[PDB]
C-alpha cells in the first residue's frame, strides 16, 4: 500500500490543511525556545518593594501551599501548579579548564536563585504536596519533584534545615509513607512486554494513508524511568552535605508514631533493580550480537542503577 | 408601598431578596420552562427600569442584574462559552485575506476585527402566555428580550459608573463601590462572550478600560477598586486574550491555506518535470521516494523542514519565516504599556503590590491570567491541535452538528429525568446521519463527543433505570470506533471502567469492549492481563449460579448460565485472533488463566463427555417441557456456550511456524488444549444427524444451527490436524457427506447458512490436505 | 362565554375575517385584579392569525366580534381558557381571565 | 508499646485467649502461635470522647426508662431534669464549630478534628438514642397540660430540653456527610414535626444542615414534603431560612433536580398572594 | 461476645480497652509480667 | 474500518439514502436496499444481499448500509491495489521489470527497509512476471 500512496494535488484543501497545521507545530513551534522563566520570577520577586505584607511571589507559594491541606481523598490535577512549578525549576537551571572565582560566582549564583525562592516558603510547599500526594504516580510529582531539587541543588544547607524543622514540629505521617509507595510503584526491565514491543515495532507504516504514532505508545518497557531516577536524585541531594541528623531520621523516625526506613526499601528496589537487569542478561545471554532496541533499555536501566548508587553512597559518605 | 423604602425597612428588604435568589435558583441550569412562567411575575419594563435607578438599595440591586442573566441570558452564554474552545474555520474567501497585524508592525486592537468561527447562533423565542397549550414538549427555548436596546443602556450606565468614580462621592450607587460596580461589570462581561457587542462598542469598552492605551478622564484599572471589581474584570480580559488568540489561529490557518495552494502547484510541476527526466537511474528513485512511495503526512513534515533534503526553491521557503518572525512578534517574543501584555502584566502586579489579597479565587485568576500573557507561544501550541478546518461546503451541517452537540452538553448539567431521556435519543440520533461525523473523524474527537457520552453512560450505570438511553449511547461508541481507527485509540483507555461494568437486552458495554480491540493488532498487543482476569472472573461466575432474568421469567432451573457467559466468550476471540493470525502473547496469558479456574468451562468438562452434554442438549431442545416455557430457549444456548468456547480453544492454538521451530513454549499449549478436549468426541459430534428442512421451516433459535460444527471443525483443524489417511477418510465420510448431500438436495434459512458452513470451514480444510 | 364590554368607541365598519393577521396590543389581568400578562411593557404587540389556532379559544371569539381601532375588555370563563391544568407557574387552575384588547391595525 | 508481643492471659484459669472476618475469642488450652499481640496507645482526644459516651448514655437510658414508666400510665424514681440540661448544654458547647475569623491552618485541624469526633460519636449511638427521647417526648403537644404525667417541674422545663435536643441535632448533622446519609430513610420524621409550634426554629435548621450536605435526599422528596414548607412558611411568618432551605431544594453539587423545581413554581408562585 | 475487625472498627470508639490493677496505690506505674489486672471496655462500661 | 472510502462516496451515499428515506428517521425496508443500489448503476443479485442483512430486524438504518457499501468497495478496490502498485517497478507496464532496477527504487520506498530484507525478499521468491508477485508478496 505504499506504492498507491495518493499524492498532495490530488488530495483536497481542507484535509491537506489540517496535516499542514500539524506540522507547522512540531516543526516550528515546538522546537522554538524562549527564556521567559527567569524574567517573570525577578520581577515578582522586586514587587517586594515599593512605595511585612506579603510580597507577590510569596502570595503565590502560600496559595500553592493552602489548596494542599485540605481534606481530600485524593488530589486534583491543576494545570497551574504544573505550569508555574517549571517556570520556577528553570529560574534556577540556569545557572546549573575553568578558573577558581569563575566557578564560586557560578556558585553564588545558584544559591541566590535559590534564595530567591525558599525565604519566601517553598521549601515546605514542596514537602506538602509529596504529603497529600499519597502514593499516586501522576503527572503533577513529576513537576514539584523537579522543583524540589533545583531548590536543593548543589547541597544547600539553609534549604534542608528548613525542611527537617517542619516536619519535627509536625510531626505528621504521611511524607515518608508517600516516598515508600512511589518507591515500590517503579517500573524495572519486564520480560513479558519487551516482546510485545519488538513485535509491534514491525509495523513500520499503517495501512490508508497512516503514519504510526511512535510517541504515543512510546517505550512499554522502563516508560517511568525519568521519575525513578527523578526520585533517587531528590533522596540523594537530601543527604548531599553530609548532614547526619538526615539519615538518622530517614532511618528511624523517633518522632513519628510510624518508623519507615527509605534505606531498606532502597535495597528492596535496586535487588528487584538487580533481579530484572540479570534476568535481563539471561534472555540475551544466548544471541550473539545486540541491537539498538536492547543497548537503549540496558543503559536505561543502567543510568538509573547509578542514580540509586549514588543515592545509597550519600546516605552512608557521613560518618 | 415604595421599592425604595426597603432601604429603612431592613425585614421586606431581606425577604424580598431572599425571594428574588429563589426566583434565580428555581430557573438556574438550563430550565427555560419555568423561564418563562417566571417572565410573568418580573416584567421586562419593571427589570429594565431597575437597572438604571440609583436610590435602590445594596443587595436588591445585586440581585436583579443577576437575576435577568439567570432568565435571559444563561443558556445561551453557556452554550457559546461551551463552544468558544474549540476552534472550527472554514475556507471561505472572507478568511484568506487576513493578516495578524492591521495594515496602514503595530498591533491592533483586541476583539476588533473579522472572524470566520463557527458558532451556534442562541436560539430565542419571543415569551407568550395567551397561546395554546399543547397536549410532551419538544423542546423550549430562552425567552428572547430586545438585546439592541439593552446594549446601549449597558454601555451607558457603565460610562456613567467609570466617569463618577472620578469625582468620589460620599453616597455612591448602592450604597458602596462594590455594589456599583460589581453588578453592571458582570452583565457586560456576559453581553460580550455571547458576541453581540459591535466592534465600535468594544473600542468604547477598551477606553473606558485604558483610555491610553487603547485610543486609535481617569481608566478603571488606575483607579482603586476592590476585590469583588477586581475578580470580575480579569474575566472581562480572559476574553479579549481569548478572542486575541482566536485570531491568531485564523491567521495562522488563513496563511495555510494560501501556503498550499503554491505548494501543490510546485510539487506537480516538479513531477512532471521529472517524468520528463531521464538523465539519471539511481537518483530518479531518490527523487521520487516522496512524490509516490512517501505518505502525504510525511511530505509535509519533509517539505517543511528548512531551518537550520527539501526541494523547494528558494521563492516558497522565504515567504513562511517571513510569516514566523510575523507570529512571534505578535507575542511577547522580541525576535531582535503600548499593548495588551503589557498592560495586564504590569496591572496584576500592581493588584499584589497594593494589599494582601484574602480571596482564593481572585488570586489564581489573577496568576493564571498572568502566566498566559508571557507564555504566549505556549498557549497556542496546546490550543492549535482542538483548532480545525473545513470546508466552506459543509457549513449548512457543521453548525446543525454544533447546535445539536451543545444540546447535550447543556443537557448534562441537569440530572437525567423522564423526558430528558428521550430528548439525548434523538440528539445522538441525529449526530449519526448528519453525514459530517464520517467524513472528517479527527473533529468528531477534538471536539469531546466521546467524552460526553461516556459521562452520561457513567451517571447512568453509577440496577439500571434508563435502559433505552443506556444502549444507544454505547451503540454510538461501537460505530464511532470503527469510523478511523485512532477513534478507537481514545476508547482504549476507558477500558477498565468499560469492562467492569459489563456485568441487560440490546446492547451492552461489553459490545465497546469488544469494538475497541477488533482489527487492530496494536492495541491487542498492547492489552494488559489486568483487564483479562476480570473476563474469566466474570464467566467463572457464570457455571455457579444461574440467570437472575430466567429464573424470574419462568424458566425450569438450570445449575449454570449458558446465555451469559457465552457474550464473555466471544469477546474473548477478538482479542486472541486478529485479521485471521492469532497472536502468541495474549493466547499465551488466557490459556494460563483459564486452565486455573475449572468453573470457567462448562461442567460437563469440568465429568461427562461433551457430545453427551450436547445429545442431552437436543433433548431439552426438543421436549417443550424441559425448553423455555421467550426468545431465549436453553436448549440453544448450551451448545452455543459449547461452540464460543471450543472455538476459543482454537484461535488460541498456535500456528504451524511455531510447532516447526523448537520453542517449548508452542507444543506445550498445544499439550495442553488436545488433552483438554478430546478428539472422538469432536469426530462424534461433527457427524451429528440434523434435521432437514423440506415438505415446513424450523427455528434458529430452537435447533441445531451448523455454526458449532464450524466451531468444531477450526478446533480440529488447528490443534489436531490430519496427518493420515485413515483419520482423514473417516471424518470425512461420517462427517460431512451427510451435511454436503443435505445441501446437495436443497438446491430457507438452513440452506443459506449450512452453505455458508461448507466454504468457510470444510472446503478450506480439504485444500489443506489436499496433496 | 364571552362578555365583550367595550372601553373606547371604533370605526365599526371593519371585522377581522379568516386566514387574516392582526395586531392586538392587550394586557391580560385576573378576576382578582393581579395582572399576569401585558404586551405593553415589552413595547412589542402581539400578531397572532385567526382561526389557526394559535391562540386560546376565548381569544380570537373575542377579537372576532370588534372593529378596527376598537378597545374592549373581556371576561373569560374558566370552560373556553385553560380548564383544568391550566398554564403551570402562571395562572392558577379554574381562574377567570379578563383581557382588555386593543387592535391597533389590519383588521 | 508494641516491642513485647505479649498475650492476654488468666490468672487462676491459665488459658490462651486465641481466634475460634468476625472470629469469635475464646480461652482455648490449646491455643496458637498467632496470639502475639501488640500494645498501641490511643490518643488523648479519643479517650475523653470515648468516656463522655459512657456518661451520657448511662443518663439517657435511664431517662427513656424513666420517661416509658409514665408513658402509659395517667398521673393524677425522680427523673433527673437538672442533669438532663446542662449534659446537654456541654455537648452543644462540645460540638461547636470553630471562628471564621481564625487562621486557615488552625480551622482545618479543629475541623478535620471535629468531623471525627461526630462520626465517632454516631457509632456508639448518640444519635438513635437521640431520637428515641425526642419521639417520646414529642407525644405531648402541648407544655403544660399534656405534660402533667411526669410533674410541673418537668413541665415547666418540657420546652427548654427539645430546644437543646433539636440544637445538638442540628450540631451532630453539620458538614458531616456520613451523618447526613442516615436522614434518608426517616425524611419524613423531619418534615411531618414543621408545624410543631414546638421549637420551630429547630426542626427548621435540622432540615436546612441535612438537605445542604448530602444530595440522596434531595431526589426521594415528593410533593407533600415541598407543601409542608409553604405551609411552614404561610402559618410561621415571613421568614427568610425557609426561602433557603428552598434555595438548597432546587440544585445539588452544581446538578439541577426537575422534579423538584416544578413543583415549587406550580405551588408558592401562581398563588400570588 | 467479643470479636475480630478490621482498621475501619480499629480507628473506632468500640476497640479501646483500659488496664487497671488490683492493688489500690501507685496505680500509674509500669507494669511488670506476672502481674494481676483487669479489663475494662470504656463505653460499654463492662468488664471482660 | 470506514476511512477507506473518500468524503464524496460518502456524500453520495447520504446523497442516495436521504432521497429514498422513509420519514428522514434514517429507515429503509428490505425492499428499499435493492432499488437504492441499481440507482447508482450497481447491480447485484439477490443472493448479495440476502447475506448482507442477515449480516446486519427489518430496519437498516444509515450507518449500517455505510458498512455494507465499504464492504463491497474494499473486496474489489484489495484485489485491484496491488497492479497499480506493480506499475512503478517496470517501465513499460506489462509486468517484465529488471532485477538490477528492484533493488535501489525497493529501498528507498520509506517503510524503512534496509538492503537485508529486500535481499530477503527476492531470493525467496532476469525478469519475473506479474502474477508471481502477488503470489510472492500475499505469500
Amino acid at each position: 500500500a505504499c506504492f498507491r500512496m495518493t499524492p498532495l494535488y490530488n488530495l483536497p484543501t481542507h484535509r491537506a490543511c489540517n496535516m499542514f497545521l500539524e506540522s507547522y507545530k512540531a516543526a516550528w513551534i515546538l522546537t522554538e525556545d524562549h527564556s521567559f522563566e527567569d524574567r517573570m520570577i525577578d520581577d515578582l520577586s522586586k514587587a517586594g518593594e515599593q512605595e511585612k505584607k506579603p510580597d507577590p511571589l510569596h502570595q503565590l507559594v502560600l496559595h500553592f501551599s493552602r489548596t494542599a491541606l485540605t481534606e481530600k481523598s485524593k488530589l486534583d490535577e491543576d494545570y497551574l501548579y504544573m505550569a508555574y512549578a517549571d517556570i520556577m525549576a528553570k529560574s534556577c537551571h540556569l545557572e546549573e579548564e575553568v578558573s577558581f572565582e569563575e566557578k564560586e560566582m557560578e556558585k553564588q549564583r545558584l544559591l541566590y536563585q535559590q534564595s530567591r525562592l525558599h525565604t519566601r516558603g517553598a521549601a515546605e510547599m514542596v514537602l506538602q504536596m509529596i504529603s497529600a500526594c499519597k502514593g499516586e504516580t501522576g503527572a503533577m510529582v513529576s513537576s514539584t519533584l523537579k522543583l524540589g531539587i533545583s531548590i536543593l541543588n548543589g547541597g544547600n544547607a539553609e534549604v534542608q534545615q528548613k525542611m527537617l524543622d517542619y516536619l519535627k514540629d509536625k510531626k505528621e505521617v504521611g511524607f515518608f509513607q508517600s516516598i515508600q509507595a512511589l518507591m515500590q510503584t517503579c517500573s524495572v526491565l519486564d520480560l513479558n512486554a519487551f516482546e510485545r514491543q519488538n513485535k509491534a515495532e514491525g509495523l513500520g507504516m499503517v495501512n490508508e494513508d497512516g503514519t504510526v504514532i511512535n510517541r504515543q505508545n512510546g517505550e512499554k518497557v522502563m516508560a517511568d524511568d525519568e521519575f525513578t531516577q527523578d526520585l533517587f536524585r531528590f533522596l540523594q541531594l537530601l543527604c548531599e552535605g553530609h548532614n547526619n541528623d538526615f539519615q538518622n531520621y530517614l532511618r528511624t523516625q523517633t518522632g513519628n508514631t510510624t518508623t519507615i526506613n527509605i534505606i531498606i526499601c532502597t535495597v528492596d528496589y535496586l535487588l528487584r533493580l538487580q533481579e530484572s537487569i540479570s534476568d535481563f542478561y539471561w534472555y540475551y545471554s544466548g544471541k550473539d550480537v545486540i541491537e539498538e532496541q536492547g543497548k537503549r533499555n540496558f543503559s536505561k536501566a543502567m543510568s538509573v542503577a547509578k542514580q540509586v548508587f549514588n543515592s545509597l553512597t550519600e546516605y552512608i559518605q557521613g560518618p | 408601598m415604595d421599592i425604595l423604602e426597603l432601604s429603612e425597612r431592613l425585614d421586606l428588604q431581606r425577604f424580598h431578596s431572599h425571594t428574588l435568589r429563589l426566583y434565580r435558583a428555581v430557573c438556574a441550569l438550563g430550565n427555560n420552562r419555568v423561564a418563562h412562567a417566571l417572565c410573568s411575575h418580573v416584567d421586562q419594563a419593571q427589570l429594565l427600569h431597575a437597572l438604571e435607578d440609583a436610590h435602590l438599595p445594596g443587595p436588591l440591586r445585586a440581585g436583579y442584574y443577576d437575576l435577568l442573566i439567570s432568565i435571559h441570558l444563561e443558556s445561551a452564554c453557556r452554550s457559546r462559552r461551551s463552544m468558544l474552545s474549540e476552534y472550527i474555520v472554514p475556507l471561505t474567501p472572507e478568511t484568506r485575506a487576513i493578516t495578524l497585524f492591521p495594515p496602514g508592525r503595530r498591533h491592533g486592537l483586541p476583539g476588533v476585527g473579522v472572524t470566520t468561527s463557527l458558532r451556534p447562533p442562541h436560539h430565542f423565542s419571543p415569551p407568550c402566555f395567551v397561546a395554546a397549550l399543547p397536549a410532551e414538549a419538544p423542546a423550549r427555548l430562552s425567552p428572547a428580550i430586545p438585546l439592541e436596546a439593552l446594549r446601549d443602556k449597558a454601555l451607558r450606565m457603565l460610562g456613567e459608573a467609570v466617569r463618577d468614580g472620578g469625582q468620589h462621592a460620599r453616597d455612591p450607587v448602592g450604597g458602596s463601590v462594590e455594589f456599583q460596580f460589581v453588578p453592571v461589570l458582570k452583565l457586560v462581561s456576559t453581553l460580550l462572550v455571547m458576541g453581540i457587542f459591535g466592534d465600535e462598542d468594544v473600542k468604547q469598552i477598551l477606553k473606558m478600560i485604558e483610555p491610553e492605551v487603547f485610543t486609535e478622564e481617569e481608566g478603571l484599572l488606575q483607579m482603586k477598586l476592590p476585590e469583588s471589581v477586581k475578580l470580575q474584570m480579569c474575566n472581562l480580559l480572559e476574553y479579549f486574550c481569548d478572542q486575541e488568540l482566536q485570531h491568531r489561529v485564523e491567521s495562522l490557518a488563513a496563511f495555510a491555506e494560501r501556503y498550499v495552494d503554491k505548494l501543490q502547484a510546485n510539487q506537480r510541476s516538479r513531477y512532471a518535470l521529472l517524468m520528463r527526466a531521464f538523465t539519471m537511474s539511481a537518483a530518479e528513485t531518490a527523487r521520487r521516494t516522496r512524490e509516490f512511495r512517501s505518505p502525504p503526512q510525511e511530505q509535509i513534515n519533509m517539505l517543511l523542514h528548512f531551518k537550520d533534503d527539501c526541494p523547494l526553491p528558494e521563492d516558497i521557503r522565504q515567504d513562511l519565516q517571513d510569516f514566523h518572525q510575523d507570529l512571534l512578534a505578535h507575542c511577547g517574543i522580541q525576535l531582535e504599556p503600548q499593548s495588551l501584555q503589557e498592560l495586564v502584566s504590569h496591572m496584576v502586579v500592581r493588584w499584589a503590590q497594593e494589599d494582601y489579597v484574602q480571596s482564593p479565587e481572585l488570586v489564581r485568576a489573577m496568576f493564571s491570567l498572568l502566566h498566559r500573557q508571557y507564555d504566549g507561544l505556549g498557549e497556542l501550541l496546546r490550543a492549535l491541535p482542538r483548532a480545525y478546518t473545513i470546508s466552506p461546503s459543509s457549513v449548512e451541517d457543521t453548525m446543525s452538528l454544533l447546535e445539536c452537540l451543545g444540546q447535550i452538553r447543556s443537557l448534562l448539567i441537569v440530572q437525567m429525568g423522564p423526558q430528558e431521556e428521550n430528548l439525548m435519543i434523538q440528539s445522538i440520533g441525529n449526530i449519526m446521519n448528519n453525514k459530517v461525523f464520517y467524513q472528517h473523524p479527527n473533529l468528531m474527537r477534538a471536539l469531546g463527543m466521546h467524552e460526553t457520552v461516556m459521562e452520561v453512560m457513567v451517571n447512568v450505570l453509577g440496577e439500571i433505570r434508563f435502559p433505552k438511553m443506556v444502549t444507544s449511547c454505547c451503540r454510538f461508541l461501537c460505530y464511532f470506533c470503527r469510523i478511523s481507527r485512532q477513534n478507537q485509540r481514545s476508547m482504549f483507555d476507558h477500558l477498565s471502567y468499560l469492562l467492569e461494568n459489563s456485568g441487560m437486552q440490546g446492547s451492552t458495554p461489553l459490545d465497546v469492549a469488544a469494538a475497541s480491540v477488533i482489527d487492530n493488532n496494536e492495541l491487542a498487543l498492547a492489552l494488559q492481563e489486568q483487564d483479562l482476569e476480570k473476563v474469566v472472573s466474570y464467566l467463572a461466575g457464570c457455571g455457579l449460579q444461574s440467570c437472575p432474568m430466567l429464573l424470574a421469567k419462568g424458566y425450569p432451573d438450570i445449575g449454570w448460565n449458558p446465555c451469559g457467559g457465552e457474550r464473555y466468550l466471544d469477546f474473548l476471540r477478538f482479542a486472541v485472533f486478529v485479521n485471521g493470525e492469532s497472536v502468541e502473547e495474549n493466547a499465551n496469558v488466557v490459556v494460563r488463566l483459564l486452565i486455573r479456574k475449572p468453573e470457567c468451562f462448562g461442567p460437563a468438562l469440568r465429568g461427562s463427555g461433551l457430545l453427551a452434554a450436547i445429545e442431552e442438549a437436543i433433548r431439552i431442545s426438543e421436549d417443550p417441557a424441559r425448553d423455555g416455557p421467550n426468545r431465549v430457549h436453553l436448549g440453544h444456548a448450551i451448545m452455543s456456550f459449547y461452540a464460543a468456547l471450543i472455538d476459543l480453544l482454537g484461535r488460541c492454538a498456535p500456528e504451524m511456524h511455531l510447532i516447526q521451530a523448537g520453542k517449548g513454549e508452542a507444543l506445550r499449549i498445544r499439550a495442553i488444549l488436545r488433552s483438554l478436549v478430546p478428539l472422538d468426541d469432536l469426530v462424534g459430534i461433527i457427524s451429528l444427524p440434523l434435521q432437514i428442512p423440506t415438505l415446513v421451516q424450523p427455528k434458529m433459535s430452537a435447533s441445531f444451527v451448523p455454526d458449532h460444527k464450524a466451531s468444531m471443525v477450526l478446533f480440529l483443524d488447528r490443534v489436531y490436524g490430519i496427518e493420515n489417511q485413515d483419520f482423514l477418510l473417516h471424518v470425512l465420510d461420517v462427517g460431512f457427506l451427510p451435511d454436503m448431500r443435505a445441501a446437495a438436495s436443497l438446491d430457507t434459512e438452513m440452506a443459506l447458512a449450512l452453505n455458508r458452513y461448507l466454504c468457510l470451514a470444510v472446503l478450506p480444510l480439504i485444500t489443506k490436505c489436499a496433496p | 362565554g364571552v362578555e365583550i364590554e367595550t372601553i373606547s368607541p371604533g370605526d365599526g365598519r371593519t371585522f377581522p375575517k379568516k386566514g387574516q393577521t392582526c395586531v392586538v396590543h392587550y394586557t391580560g389581568m385576573l378576576q382578582n385584579g393581579k395582572k399576569f400578562d401585558s404586551s405593553r411593557d415589552r413595547n412589542k404587540p402581539f400578531k397572532f392569525r385567526i382561526g389557526k389556532q394559535e391562540v386560546i379559544k376565548g381569544f380570537e371569539e373575542g377579537a372576532a366580534q370588534m372593529s378596527l381601532g376598537q378597545r374592549a375588555k373581556l371576561t373569560c370563563t374558566p370552560d373556553v381558557a385553560y380548564g383544568a391544568t391550566g398554564h403551570p407557574g402562571v395562572i392558577p387552575p379554574n381562574a377567570t381571565l379578563i383581557f382588555d384588547v386593543e387592535l391597533l391595525n389590519l383588521e | 508499646y508494641g516491642e513485647s508481643l505479649c498475650f492476654v492471659q488468666h490468672v487462676a484459669s491459665g488459658l490462651w485467649l486465641t481466634y475460634a472476618l468476625k472470629k469469635k475469642a475464646i480461652l482455648h488450652q490449646e491455643g496458637h502461635m498467632d496470639d502475639a499481640l501488640f500494645l498501641t496507645r490511643c490518643q488523648q482526644e479519643e479517650s475523653q470522647a470515648a468516656r463522655m459516651i459512657h456518661s451520657t448514655a448511662g443518663l439517657y437510658n435511664q431517662f427513656i426508662k424513666g420517661l416509658d414508666s409514665f408513658s402509659g400510665k395517667p398521673r393524677g424514681p425522680a427523673l433527673p431534669i437538672e442533669a438532663v440540661i446542662l449534659s446537654l448544654q456541654d455537648l452543644i458547647g462540645y460540638f461547636e464549630p470553630p471562628s471564621e475569623e481564625l487562621q486557615h491552618e488552625e480551622k482545618q485541624s479543629k475541623l478535620r478534628s471535629l468531623r471525627n469526633r461526630q462520626s465517632l460519636f454516631q457509632e456508639e449511638g448518640m444519635l438513635s438514642l437521640v431520637l428515641n427521647c425526642i419521639d417520646r417526648l414529642n407525644v405531648y403537644t402541648t407544655a403544660a397540660h399534656f405534660a402533667e404525667y411526669a410533674g410541673e417541674e418537668a413541665a415547666e422545663s418540657w420546652k427548654e430540653i427539645v430546644n437543646l435536643l433539636y440544637e445538638l441535632l442540628a450540631s451532630l448533622i453539620r458538614g458531616n456527610r456520613a451523618n447526613c446519609a442516615l436522614f434518608s430513610t426517616n425524611l419524613d420524621w423531619v418534615v411531618s414535626k414543621l408545624d410543631r409550634l414546638e421549637a420551630s426554629s429547630g426542626i427548621l435548621e435540622v432540615l436546612y444542615c441535612v438537605l445542604i450536605e448530602s444530595p440522596e435526599v434531595l431526589n426521594i422528596i415528593q410533593e407533600n414534603h415541598i407543601k409542608s414548607i409553604i405551609s411552614l412558611l404561610d402559618k410561621h411568618g415571613r421568614n427568610h431560612k425557609v426561602l433557603d432551605v428552598l434555595c438548597s431544594l432546587c440544585v445539588c453539587n452544581g446538578v439541577a433536580v426537575r422534579s423538584n423545581q416544578d413543583l415549587i413554581t406550580e405551588n408558592l408562585l401562581p398563588g400570588r398572594e | 461476645l467479643v470479636y475480630y475487625e478490621g482498621g475501619a472498627v480499629c480507628t473506632h470508639a468500640r476497640s479501646l480497652w483500659r488496664l487497671e490493677p488490683l492493688r489500690i496505690s501507685w496505680s500509674g506505674s509500669h507494669l511488670r509480667w506476672g502481674q494481676p489486672l483487669r479489663i475494662r471496655h470504656v463505653t460499654t462500661g463492662r468488664y471482660l | 474500518m470506514a476511512d477507506q472510502l473518500t468524503e464524496e462516496q460518502i456524500a453520495e451515499f447520504k446523497e442516495a439514502f436521504s432521497l429514498f428515506d422513509k420519514d428522514g428517521d434514517g429507515t429503509i425496508t428490505t425492499k428499499a436496499l435493492g432499488t437504492v443500489m441499481r440507482s447508482l448503476g450497481q447491480n447485484p443479485t439477490e443472493a448479495e444481499l440476502q447475506d448482507m442483512i442477515n449480516e446486519v430486524n427489518g430496519t437498516i438504518d444509515f450507518p449500517a448500509f455505510l458498512t455494507m457499501m465499504a464492504r463491497k468497495m474494499k473486496d474489489t478496490d484489495s484485489e485491484e491495489e496491488i497492479r497499480e502498485a506493480f506499475r512503478v517497478f517496470d517501465k513499460d507496464g506489462n509486468g517484465y521489470i529488471s532485477a538490477a532496477a528492484l533493488r535501489h527504487v525497493m529501498t528507498n520506498l520509506g517503510e524503512k527497509l534496509t538492503d537485508e530484507e529486500v535481499d530477503e525478499m527476492i531470493r525467496e521468491a532476469g525478469q519475473v512476471n506479474y502474477e508471481a508477485f502477488v503470489q510472492m508478496m500475499t505469500a
